[PDB]
């Protein structure tokens, strides 16, 4: 089992991974909200229900300059992570500049963007 | 590592290595009979002495002996790769019968001694390739056209529609249209000529009745010359748009089944109302028969006229449409999380070919 999956959704909070050469790599917390427009990301938002169970919302974010392998992997990782969470997550596709209000609300100071990113796996 | 990706179609085989941009070996899925023995393009060149056999019909394997030969040719002659040293990713049509799924798994392990394998639904790989987990995929190839609603990474089997009209039927339609002109394309090679004519010259008319009027008046604005292999020139006029029009109006070739847009609409209607909005917004085209110019715009207009008012319709038509299935597979089998998704030799030896189901 992939080590990052084991860390996913253990407690309420925000978890973000970046797709890096066909793999899921956790983004360092101090960089949360600062997205490379040349990359794709996977975001898990965990919320405690009023009854003990956990709520799961999966957001995969696609930069305008990310390559096909990255956007493809981000979507696949999303399904696989949802499978790991027993299909209990709601999946959301997020496009640069067109992010949902919910996804935007995750970041108190708002979404930031920056050019570049990790090279394509192809 | 390194995984082999094989997308088996009714007419074409898409094969290559996991992590590549595109399939490196694309050849026809044909066996040439003067068993077998000629497989691939070599059965197309020396076709004058052989008769052609298709192991896959309408997306479904009907001859497992010939299919097994295509695979041997794929590994040995094309990829030049030993299959017992690589994990292999295969593809299947939506609603593929379990008997064929088990036979495919049996052959790979018993006949090819594959260390690990996996089977993916074609439409799903195309959606992934487009960077989506939810949408309606219109897969349209040589032998079959599939309309597959997909929600959160999984197909909705009760909403899947299938029409056996596709590229090959369109090729014969063009042959019929050239017949009423005086020509007689009938042989193996002649069918291949017309197929090339169809791919190179055809396009989708936005307004069919208007284009039909246009070609009958300003004929020069539609006519194109095509150079036959003998050097002769044939004029191609209204056939350019009349031929792929059959995709939207199958009654042209004498079929009762609804057109591409209607079949997609009915699939969406067979889905939960709470997801239809997302499906309209994520219509994804795949397959060679979706390559016709202006097909995205035409379909977009058709769907809008059927959909409820103010419904947002988006038709995605990726340039690499012919290889979206393979590409989605190449990405999938390249992921670090796919190492434990494989069906291993060990898992087969203590469960048998019934292992494909999960
Ligand atoms: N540029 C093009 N324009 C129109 N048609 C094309 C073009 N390129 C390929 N085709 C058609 O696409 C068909 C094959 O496409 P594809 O490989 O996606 O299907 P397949 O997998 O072989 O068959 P199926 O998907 O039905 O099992 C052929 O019939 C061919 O005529
Ligand atoms: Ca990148
Ligand atoms: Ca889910
Ligand atoms: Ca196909
Ligand atoms: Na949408």
């Amino acid at each position: 089992e992939h080590p990052e999956f084991l860390k996913a959704g253990k407690e309420p909070g925000l978890q973000i991974w970046r797709v890096e050469k066909f793999d899921l790599v956790p983004v360092p917390p101090n960089l949360y909200g600062d997205f490379f427009t040349g990359d794709a990301y996977v975001i898990l938002k965990t919320v405690q229900l009023r009854n003990g169970n956990l709520q799961y919302d999966l957001h995969y974010w696609l930069g305008n300059e990310c390559s096909q392998d990255e956007s493809g992997a981000a979507a696949i990782f999303t399904v696989q992570l949802d499978d790991y969470l027993n299909g209990r997550a709601v999946q959301h596709r997020e496009v640069q500049g067109f992010e949902s209000s919910t996804f935007s609300g995750y970041f108190k100071s708002g979404l930031k963007y920056k050019k570049g990113g990790v090279a394509s796996g192809f | 590592s390194i995984a082999l990706v094989v997308d088996n179609g009714s007419g074409m085989v898409k094969s290559g290595l996991a992590g590549d941009d595109a399939p490196k070996c694309v050849f026809p899925s044909i066996i040439g009979i003067p068993k077998e023995c000629y497989v691939g393009d070599e059965a197309q060149n020396k076709r004058g002495i052989l008769t052609l056999k298709y192991p896959i019909e309408h997306g479904i394997v009907t001859n497992w002996d010939d299919m097994e030969k295509i695979w041997r040719h794929t590994f040995f002659n094309e990829l030049r790769v030993s299959p017992e040293e690589h994990p292999v990713l295969l593809t299947e049509a939506p609603l593929n019968p379990k008997t064929n799924r088990e036979k495919m798994t049996q052959i790979m392990f018993e006949s090819f001694d594959v260390p690990a394998m996996y089977v993916s639904i074609q439409a799903i790989l195309s959606l992934y390739a487009s960077g989506r987990t939810t949408g309606i995929v219109l897969d349209s190839g040589d032998g079959v056209t599939h309309t597959v609603p997909i929600y959160e990474g999984y197909v909705l089997p009760h909403a899947i529609n299938r029409t056996d009209m596709a590229g090959r039927d369109l090729t014969y339609y063009m042959m019929k249209l050239f017949t009423e002109r005086g020509y007689t394309f009938t042989t193996t090679a002649e069918r291949e000529i017309v197929r090339d004519i169809k791919e190179k010259l055809c396009y989708i008319a936005l307004d069919y009745d208007e284009e039909l009027k246009k070609s009958e008046e300003r004929t020069e604005e539609v006519e194109e010359m095509y150079e036959l292999p003998d050097g002769n020139l044939i004029t191609v006029g209204s056939e350019r748009f009349r031929c792929p029009e059959a995709l939207f109006n199958p009654s042209l070739i004498g079929r009762e089944c609804p057109g591409l847009h209607i079949t997609a609409y009915q699939s969406i209607m067979k889905c939960d109302i709470d997801i239809r909005k997302e499906l309209y917004n994520n219509i994804v085209l795949s397959g060679g028969t979706t390559m016709y110019n202006y097909i995205g715009e035409r379909l977009t207009n058709e769907m809008t006229s059927l959909a409820p008012p103010s419904m947002k319709i988006k038709v995605i038509a990726p340039p690499e449409r012919k290889y979206s299935v393979w590409i989605g597979g190449s990405i999938l089998s390249s992921l670090s999380t796919f190492q434990k998704m494989w069906i291993t030799k060990e898992e087969y030896d203590e469960s048998g070919p019934s292992i494909v189901h999960r």
